[PDB]
């Protein structure tokens, strides 16, 4: 590999600079707007998701079909973070674009969407009550991808502890003592089991979506939810 | 011919 | 409460001594089954370790210092996952097979017999496997069991509950430390458990769909409690 | 419901 030569600076330093943008939308609601302007912006963000992938360390020696695989686990679970990570200094909404702030009212507009708006903006109050950073955002986000469909499977396992390594690197060049570093390793683990689970209902709100065809879905959203079932 | 497959070969 | 001046070793003893038992089934070799009734065993046996599931929650220290709407709402989201974790566990030494109950055991060939759910069997195996990988432990399963009891639905609400999750942490650290890991190795093994219960939370939203479907079909029993342990999500 | 009956039993 190489992912596993890097030290601990080094392997944050290319996890900040992979980092994708914040895309804007395409503004100039209801349940045909709301799911127009989200998954043309989902459909935007999955583009440079995929070539931020490319870029996280460990992922390309992986091969093509194992990157795919990855992909389809846990993109939706990607989004929601980046999501939620961009919401955090903007308390009771939820930051899609810097144009596109929504409150939970308008997740009234959808059917059954509510319930996520909810959980998101949970999740990012939650970070902002840990005071989450953005070195450990994108440790975090990384552990994502290569976790996530890493059971429907080493040298992966490697990878995740060489970013666990960096984690705890991050924590105790911020001062933590020991037990702050495990406690606060433990907290941010324990909220991707709740990304998870977001992701999981999402995913099922999208099926129902596409079902009940209010909207055109592109082709790769559709293939990328299509994985899930 | 998912389009994902494509995606991460460019 | 009492939870919070708790040391390690005692929460670890409380733990084990909560332990519910394994049941039987009432499989027999003798009886012909449908996929039906393979899964009407299957959901009785979740009944019945329900039952059992509710008064080992009353055991973790710091639930029932919890008002009852809040032991309600976190046990009707994490009781999927409990039981799961808990199969997994008794399915470690019997690679490729899941250990429902010692008088029955059904390898992944077996789990095609039911429609959609060969794949939640698989991902079982898979976490089963990962535990052996580990050689996870009796105290660091019990540990992450409660994990989950506490965790799984504190986001759809409490300062309290984080205070006894980080007894917990602080617990699993004493016990990987106590077995002689280097603090890289512990905090290595810390992520590697904790990252568990993110598939362990996967898992039980895709059975909890196909516990959906089960109910719709009306073909295999579901008991009036795993209706309404259902009927909340 | 039948889990609130169990807890408080």
């Amino acid at each position: 590999s190489l992912a596993l030569s890097l030290t601990a600076d080094q392997m944050v330093s290319a996890l900040l600079d992979a980092e994708p943008p914040i895309l804007y939308s395409e503004y100039d609601f209801s349940e045909a707007s709301m799911m127009g302007l989200l998954t043309n912006l989902a459909d935007r963000e999955l583009v440079h998701m995929i070539n931020w992938a490319k870029r996280v360390p460990g992922f390309v020696d992986l091969t093509l079909h194992d990157q795919v695989h990855l992909l389809e686990c846990a993109w939706l679970e990607i989004l929601m973070i980046g999501l939620v990570w961009r919401s955090m200094e903007h308390p009771g909404k939820l930051l899609f674009a810097p144009n596109l702030l929504l409150d939970r009212n308008q997740g009234k507009c959808v059917e059954g969407m509510v319930e996520i708006f909810d959980m998101l903006l949970a999740t990012s109050s939650r970070f902002r009550m840990m005071n989450l950073q953005g070195e450990e955002f994108v440790c975090l986000k990384s552990i994502i991808l290569l976790n996530s469909g890493v059971y429907t499977f080493d040298h992966i396992h490697r990878v995740l502890d060489k970013i666990t390594d960096t984690l705890i690197h991050l924590m105790a060049k911020a001062g933590l003592t020991l037990q702050q570093q495990h406690q606060r390793l433990a907290q941010l683990l324990l909220i991707l089991s709740h990304i998870r689970h977001m992701s999981n209902k999402g995913m099922e709100h999208l099926y129902s979506m596409k079902c009940k065809n209010v909207v055109p879905l592109s082709d790769l959203l559709l293939e990328m939810l299509d994985a899930h079932r | 011919h998912k389009i994902l497959h494509r995606l991460l070969q460019d």
